[PDB]
RNA sequence: UUAGGAGCCAGCCGCCGAAGGUGGGACAGAUGAUUGGGGUGAAGUCGUAACAAGGUAGCCGUAUCGGAAGGUGCGGCUGG
RNA sequence: GGAGAGUUUGAUCCUGGCUCAGGACGAACGCUGGCGGCGUGCCUAAUACAUGCAAGUCGAGCGGACAGAUGGGAGCUUGCUCCCUGAUGUUAGCGGCGGACGGGUGAGUAACACGUGGGUAACCUGCCUGUAAGACUGGGAUAACUCCGGGAAACCGGGGCUAAUACCGGAUGGUUGUUUGAACCGCAUGGUUCAAACAUAAAAGGUGGCUUCGGCUACCACUUACAGAUGGACCCGCGGCGCAUUAGCUAGUUGGUGAGGUAACGGCUCACCAAGGCGACGAUGCGUAGCCGACCUGAGAGGGUGAUCGGCCACACUGGGACUGAGACACGGCCCAGACUCCUACGGGAGGCAGCAGUAGGGAAUCUUCCGCAAUGGACGAAAGUCUGACGGAGCAACGCCGCGUGAGUGAUGAAGGUUUUCGGAUCGUAAAGCUCUGUUGUUAGGGAAGAACAAGUGCCGUUCGAAUAGGGCGGUACCUUGACGGUACCUAACCAGAAAGCCACGGCUAACUACGUGCCAGCAGCCGCGGUAAUACGUAGGUGGCAAGCGUUGUCCGGAAUUAUUGGGCGUAAAGGGCUCGCAGGCGGUUUCUUAAGUCUGAUGUGAAAGCCCCCGGCUCAACCGGGGAGGGUCAUUGGAAACU
RNA sequence: GUACGAGAGGACCGGGAUGGACGCACCGCUGGUGUACCAGUUGUUCUGCCAAGGGCAUCGCUGGGUAGCUAUGUGCGGACG
RNA sequence: AAGGAACUCGGCAAAAUGACCCCGUAACUUCGGGAGAAGGGGUGCUCUGUUAGGGUGCAAGCCCGAGAGAGCCGCAGUGAA
């Protein structure tokens, strides 16, 4: 309205563009998850891999801000502790 | 963000000014932390009063003036001890 | 390496979910014919109940009767 | 640093009411009104809003357009037309950061919202410094651009082209997590430090110079880490209301365990299990209202108010959700519904003034649709600059405070005139006239501040990097340059008594009185009360008195009101002892001694920001106002003392 | 909006269109009934059982329902003389 | 179908409501009630289940079936009376 309408016409586009990396983030901890209700160590080993790779470079993007992700760490890995 | 800069005080025609260390967040005569002495411009002569010691340990945490406010720092030679100080 | 997988989204789905609708209660205010007292005003009418031993010594509480102030009943009180 | 006065009565003292003198207003009204500073100026309607402006910024993030002519060349009319990319200029879009602050309003909210003191081992913080490290190697898009398509518009869709400090992978990294060791310590959770292992986790270039054309260099930006600086979130004691004609209230309520969730602790969410929690020190409820430094008042203790200026929360037409971003559930952002306004070709859309002004409307009642970014501030940028209804000033209304006037000396004749009169006079009285007088202001013409410090560019010297005396960086000084107010303040000279006073009172409270009119009528009245024919009380006139650019009335709040009495009352008959008991809770304690330190006493420390009150100076022609310094303010917290009294 | 009227008001006479009121007719269309039509579904028995059906439960009930007779549905009717 | 008391002396008649579980209940009150007031909600089938749990028995097995999660179905889910 102020000339502001360049903000929605990025916010939009950014809010495609975050969810992608959160939604995937979302799936890369239930199929670490998937491998818990299955009775697999070294599939979870390299889940957790694959899901730290989205999750340190989440906080890396935008707001996953860490204090969270190490609780995403921990929970994951007390999993395969618990393996 | 943190300018030491002045505040705007006195009557309507005839201003008055205090320099103070405060966030830039809050107003022009907003609040602030702990301030130095004065300023004067409706004075022909002289009287710019400054404590000359106690914005030094504060520009050794980092707190950037304004040029208008920085000149007077020049004139009593504020910063030049604080240059010293960095030159330390 | 002529494409599959990963991931992603459209879409639909579920819980939550504001406003809306429905329903019987709460309280708040205007209003309601008529009535019930309460004061408030020019020499209105009716009595004289109080204040004197007020012409039957008054007075509180209860009961009861009458145009109406009141009346007496019973107990209590001196400010009889 | 504490005044009282009229009134019950035939008369007196008490008792007890109200009345009155005082002080403030964000005040309004009536009558009048010359000026200057300083300050405020929608409280009712957080009701609805025409129009314009109130938040953008970076071509040194980037692609392209866009002009451009340094020259080069072309066709000729000598009038031109060009084709290359000059210096440089413009910035739809892209991307970076800001828009969450600045600004307003006072609706909800009686609670950790706020005020005060705390605690965090239970937290966060882009933009700030300082230190530690750095900044490797690639990838795929896409807007703009066009080319079509669909739309009344709002605009939307499709196909190619393209960029970056945009976006996305690979490496390396002292983040973090896991695993296993150690060390030390706290206040339980624990915390801190060190090692090893595993797992990933980045970054970016741009600007100018120097170049061996490999690059290098400063500077800006970038990724990461440490601290400090910085604000924010959560928790906690203690404070400031009205009603008991509100006594019972709550089931995620209250507990535990685990789980999820949040930056973070948690019934914050959910499962399970338990039945607790909140309460006569007043829960729950209801009416009410933003809080605070402070404002006003009082002698103080207190009482009232919470406007402006300063702190913080909450709200952005009404309600709900959510994104990007360090930070919101976003005042001038999105999405949804509700009302309403506007447009439509009826298919569809756009809109939110409690931003500055202004208008409607409400109401007793509150202002200018100005100029300026010169100073202060912010926003971005390397800077100039740009942007600023913050702010700067101008304009309105006696709205209030303070400041100045409205002539002044002389002048008796007690002029004239007016009023009154026992007709001698009295007063309006030195008041006018006369004479003399200056010019604040009014008027005319001149002169003309400080606010303006600077930045930026130039000059050097110092230091710092540097392949370097390149080239910078800061640091110093030197030159240059920048006014909305405004030729306004101001000062200079010239001009005239010339421009300029009123309202209120006049029995007693209460300072000041007569004459006419008037006859329970007209009318006054705050109080006692005045008038049925001599009204000092009505109305008028004269004359006093009051105060002054104002005066009265009005509504408010405080005071006097010791008349809610803690300081600072009562109870035999004046208003007031429960009809009397037995008593739980609460209230209070004989004597002697030891001890303790909750109360108490006291030091030290930390803090109660600033403005304001107050102590004292200084500045404005004084004042008001403004400035400098100091005190004071806390049933405050920690710490160390004291032991009579509780 | 004419004569008329001061205005306010407001025409006869004459054309065209469209309705209400009842009247005859019908089933193409909106629906209505359609108990020897089809589909689902409950209790219980029966065809040896499952499957799949049958009976009875008011057509067991509920949603549809073709022909048929229907009205509020559709046509025309009381015309011009 | 559209309509709902216009019908009529009048809601006469007829439909509408019903089952069990669960939530919720006013005025007044002789405190017993009023009350099942009203007002709505979930009910079927299959899987976690030879269930949680109970009864019964010596065990073996039988009966009673609480709550949820899952999911499939039709318009409906005491589908009938």
């Amino acid at each position: 309205i102020k000339s502001a309408i360049k903000r929605t016409k990025t916010n939009n586009e950014r809010r495609v563009h975050n969810a992608t990396i959160k939604s995937a983030m979302r799936t890369a901890i239930k199929q670490v998850e998937a491998s818990v209700a299955n009775n697999e160590a070294d599939k979870a080993k390299t889940a957790l891999t694959e899901a730290a790779k989205r999750i340190d470079k989440a906080v890396k993007t935008g707001l996953v801000h860490k204090n969270t992700a190490a609780r995403y760490k921990s929970r994951l890995a007390k999993k395969v502790n618990g393996l | 963000a943190v300018k030491i800069r002045l505040k705007r005080m006195g009557a309507k025609k005839s201003p008055f000014y205090r320099i103070v260390v405060a966030d830039s967040r809050s107003p022009r005569d907003g609040r602030f932390i702990e301030t130095v002495g004065t300023y004067n411009p409706v004075a022909k002569p002289a009287e710019v009063k400054i404590d000359e010691e106690l914005a030094l340990k504060w520009l050794q945490t980092g707190a950037k003036p304004s040029d208008t406010v920085r000149n007077l720092f020049s004139s009593q030679g504020i910063m030049e001890k604080f240059h010293n100080a960095k030159q330390g």
